RNA sequence: GUAAAGCGCACGCAGGCGGUUUGUUAAGUCAGAUGUGAAAUCCCCGGGCUCAACCUGGGAACUGCAUCUGAUACUGGCAAGCUUGAGUCUCGUAGAGGGGGGUAGAAUUCCAGGUGUAGCGGUGAAAUGCGUAGAGAUCUGGAGGAAUACCGGUGGCGAAGGCGGCCCCCUGGACGAAGACUGACGCUCAGGUGCGAAAGCGUGGGGAGCAAACAGGAUUAGAUACCCUGGUAGUCCACGCCGUAAACGAUGUCGACUUGGAGGUUGUGCCCUUGAGGCGUGGCUUCCGGAGCUAACGCGUUAAGUCGACCGCCUGGGGAGUAC
C-alpha cells in the first residue's frame, strides 16, 4: 500500500493534529498520494487491469470524500484542494 | 424424584431443538435430561392418567424395542391395561376393523391347542398351523382382549414407536410416552422428558404409571 | 442497508412470534417505543422495555394465547419510498375491526380506532391484527 | 432456479431510498374554515302525468385547486451533536489475484554420430505410411517450442471472465486483532465508462506437440463422417480490434431477522497444550436437513423462508432474435 513513513508524515501534514488518522482531509491526502504514485506504476505495464481496480476505487472514494467535505464545511473544501493542486 | 435419580440424561449428541426446554446440561458429551422439571410433568400425565383409568380405563403400554418389551407386558398385564411389545402392526389402532379378524382367528385357534380341538389332520397341519398362534399370541397377543380402541396409550419411547403415536392422536386419543434429546415431543400430547432406555430408568416409570392407573380403579 | 428502521421492528416480531421465541430485541428510538407502546396497550405483546444508555435497546417481550401466539399476522404499510398519508374519514378498518392499524397522528402514534374518534388523520404505520 | 423472464461483470453521474438525539421550521401531512368545483346526469328522500318509462323539489356527491387559521407524530429543510452504518490508522494472516523479468526439471519432435538388423507404425481387422538409401529399438551430442507430474483437495484467490513449477521487482483486494481516529461521509443506479472464455480479424514475430481446411488409407449400400497415415490456419508472443458463450448457481446488489447436524479452510482470546489437546470466538466454503416456501423437482441461516431500498427483465407457440 503506501510506506509507514510518508503514511504519518502526511497524517501530520493534514490531520487535525496529531495522531488522528481519519479526518476527512487526512483520508484524501493519504489517498491522493497511491493515487498519484499509483500512475507511475501503472504508466507502465497498463494491462495490469485488476490493480487499476484498486486504483479506480480510491480514485472514486476520493470525490466522494471531497464531495462530503464540502457539504460539511466549504471552507476546509476549497483549502484542501490547494494543498493537493486537485480540482482540475 | 426419589428413585428418579436413577436413569438421567441420555443419548449423546444428536438431541432435537424442540426437547431443549426439557434439557439441563451436557456433562461428558452427553446430553442431561433436566430431572429438575421431568418429576413435575409426572404429575400431569400420571394424574389425568389415572383419571380415566378410574373407569377400566382401557390403557395401551407400548414398548416395541426389546430392552423394555419383556417387561412392558407385565406393567400393562398388572390391571385392566393393556400392552404392544412387539412389531406394532400398520393401523391395530385406526384399521382395528381389519385388524380385530386377525384377534379372532388367535382367540379360536386357543381353542384348538385348548381341549381335544388340537388333534385334527396330520402332524404336518397341526404342526402348522401351530406356528400361527406363535406369532400371532405376539403382535396380537396382549391386546387380543380389547373390543375397541383403547381410553388412552402409554407408549415407552416417542422415537422407535413414531407409527403406533401418530395413529393414536389421528383417532384423537391422548398419547402418553417418555421422550428424550433425539425424541420427537410435537407428537405426544403429555411430555415424559426421560431417559428413553436403562433398563431400571424404564421399569421406573414403567410400573409407576401402571400403579397409578390400576390403583385409580378405586 | 437499514433505509426502514420500522420495518425492521414489526419483521422481527412476527419472526419470532412464529419462532416461539419469548423475547425479541433490537436498538429503540422513539417512533419504535410508541409502535410498541401501541401495541401493549392493545393486546398484542406482554410488555417492553428499554435497556442501555449511550446505546438504546428494547426488550420487547411477545405474547402468546393458548397453543398460538397472537400476533397471527402483522405486516408494514406506509413504507419508505411509497408513503401513504389518510384522512380522519379514511383511516382503514384492519380485520373488520377485530385488528388495529397503528397510525401516526399530529397528536401521537394512536390506534386507528382512537385517530378516528379524535377526528384526525395521519400517517398508516401497519396492520397488526 | 427448470414453465416467458436476473444485463457476462464491475465503477458510477442524474434519479429513488436514508442510522440516532435535541431544538427549530411547518413544505409534504392532518384538522377547521372560506372561495370555487355551471346546470343537467348519478345517488338518497319526496313529489307529478292511472302505472312505468318520463318530469320535478331538496339534499348528497363532484373524490379536485387555491387562500386563511391552526397541529407537529411521521417525512422534508436548517442548527448542534452522537456512534452502532461507512471509512481511516497500527500489527499481523493466508492466498494458482494482477503486470513485468528471470530460471529449473520431466517429456515430445528435429538435426548429427555410434551400436545393431528386418522390421516398425497402426486397427476390430487392415491399409496409407516409415524401413536394406539401414528404420524401429538403443546410446551420445545439439537445437527448439510449448506446458508445468507429484503437492492438489469435499481446497484457495478474483467483480466477472478467470488464475497452478521456482525466483525477483511493481501492485490490488480480503480477514482478524487489540485498540486509536473521522462522524451518516451510506445503499442502489437508466444513460455512461471500463473489464470480457474460446473462436475470429490486422501488423510483425514464433512454431515442438495438437489440430478446422486439405490429401491419402479403411469402413459402408453410400461415408463429402466417426477410425487410421499425414497436415495448413490456429493454438504461443507483442500491440490493436471483436464483444459473444449452457458468460450457469440457468438464482441482481445492499441490509435485518428465523430450530439443527456433520465437514473443509483461514484469523484469534483463554486454559498443567505435560502431548497433541480442551472452552470458546470472527472471515470464507461443502454436504444433509426443520419450519416455512414450492406446481412439483426441490430450496432450506451461503433460502427459492420472513421483510425492507433501488435496479434489470417477462406477458401464448411458430414466423423470429429474423426483416427494415
Ligand atoms: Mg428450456
Ligand atoms: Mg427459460
Ligand atoms: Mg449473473
Ligand atoms: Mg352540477
Ligand atoms: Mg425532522
Ligand atoms: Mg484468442
Ligand atoms: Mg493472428
Ligand atoms: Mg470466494
Ligand atoms: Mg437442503
Amino acid at each position: 500500500s503506501l510506506s509507514t513513513e510518508a503514511t504519518a508524515k502526511i497524517v501530520s501534514e493534514f490531520g487535525r493534529d496529531a495522531n488522528d488518522t481519519g479526518s476527512t482531509e487526512v483520508q484524501v491526502a493519504l489517498l491522493t498520494a497511491q493515487i498519484n504514485h499509483l500512475q507511475g506504476h501503472f504508466a507502465e505495464h497498463k494491462k495490469d487491469h485488476h490493480s487499476r481496480r484498486g486504483l479506480l476505487r480510491m480514485v472514486s472514494q476520493r470525490r466522494k470524500l471531497l464531495d462530503y467535505l464540502k457539504r460539511k464545511d466549504v471552507a476546509r473544501y476549497t483549502q484542501l484542494i490547494e494543498r493537493l493542486g486537485l480540482r482540475r | 424424584m426419589l428413585k428418579a435419580g436413577v436413569h438421567f440424561g441420555h443419548q449423546t449428541r444428536y438431541w432435537n431443538p424442540k426437547m431443549k426446554p426439557f434439557i439441563f446440561g451436557a456433562r461428558n458429551k452427553v446430553h442431561i435430561i433436566n430431572l429438575e422439571k421431568t418429576v413435575p410433568m409426572f404429575n400431569e400425565a400420571l394424574a389425568e392418567l389415572n383419571k380415566i383409568a378410574s373407569r377400566k380405563g382401557k390403557i395401551l403400554f407400548v414398548g416395541t424395542k426389546r430392552a423394555a418389551s419383556e417387561a412392558v407386558k407385565d406393567a400393562a398385564l398388572s390391571c385392566d391395561q393393556f400392552f404392544v411389545n412387539h412389531r406394532w402392526l400398520g393401523g391395530m389402532l385406526t384399521n382395528w376393523k381389519t385388524v380385530r379378524q386377525s384377534i379372532k382367528r388367535l382367540k379360536d385357534l386357543e381353542t384348538q391347542s385348548q381341549d381335544g380341538t388340537f388333534d385334527k389332520l396330520t402332524k404336518k397341519e397341526a404342526l402348522m398351523r401351530t406356528r400361527e398362534l406363535e406369532k400371532l399370541e405376539n403382535s396380537l397377543g396382549g391386546i387380543k382382549d380389547m373390543g375397541g380402541l383403547p381410553d388412552a396409550l402409554f407408549v415407552i419411547d416417542a422415537d422407535h414407536e413414531h407409527i403406533a403415536i401418530k395413529e393414536a392422536n389421528n383417532l384423537g386419543i391422548p398419547v402418553f410416552a417418555i421422550v428424550d434429546t433425539n425424541s420427537d415431543p410435537d407428537g405426544v400430547d403429555f411430555v415424559i422428558p426421560g431417559n428413553d432406555d436403562a433398563i431400571r430408568a424404564v421399569t421406573l416409570y414403567l410400573g409407576a404409571v401402571a400403579a397409578t392407573v390400576r390403583e385409580g380403579r378405586s | 442497508s437499514m433505509q426502514d428502521p420500522i420495518a425492521d421492528m414489526l419483521t422481527r416480531i412476527r419472526n419470532g412470534q412464529a419462532a416461539n421465541k419469548a423475547a425479541v430485541t433490537m436498538p429503540s428510538s422513539k417512533l419504535k417505543v410508541a409502535i410498541a407502546n401501541v401495541l401493549k396497550e392493545e393486546g398484542f405483546i406482554e410488555d417492553f422495555k428499554v435497556e442501555g444508555d449511550t446505546k438504546p435497546e428494547l426488550e420487547l417481550t411477545l405474547k402468546y394465547f393458548q397453543g398460538k401466539a397472537v400476533v397471527e399476522s402483522i405486516q408494514r404499510v406506509s413504507r419508505p419510498g411509497l408513503r401513504i398519508y389518510k384522512r380522519k374519514d379514511e383511516l382503514p378498518k384492519v380485520m373488520a375491526g377485530l385488528g388495529i392499524a397503528v397510525v401516526s397522528t399530529s397528536k401521537g402514534v394512536m390506534t386507528d380506532r382512537a385517530a378516528r374518534q379524535a377526528g384526525l388523520g395521519g400517517e398508516i404505520i401497519c396492520y397488526v391484527a
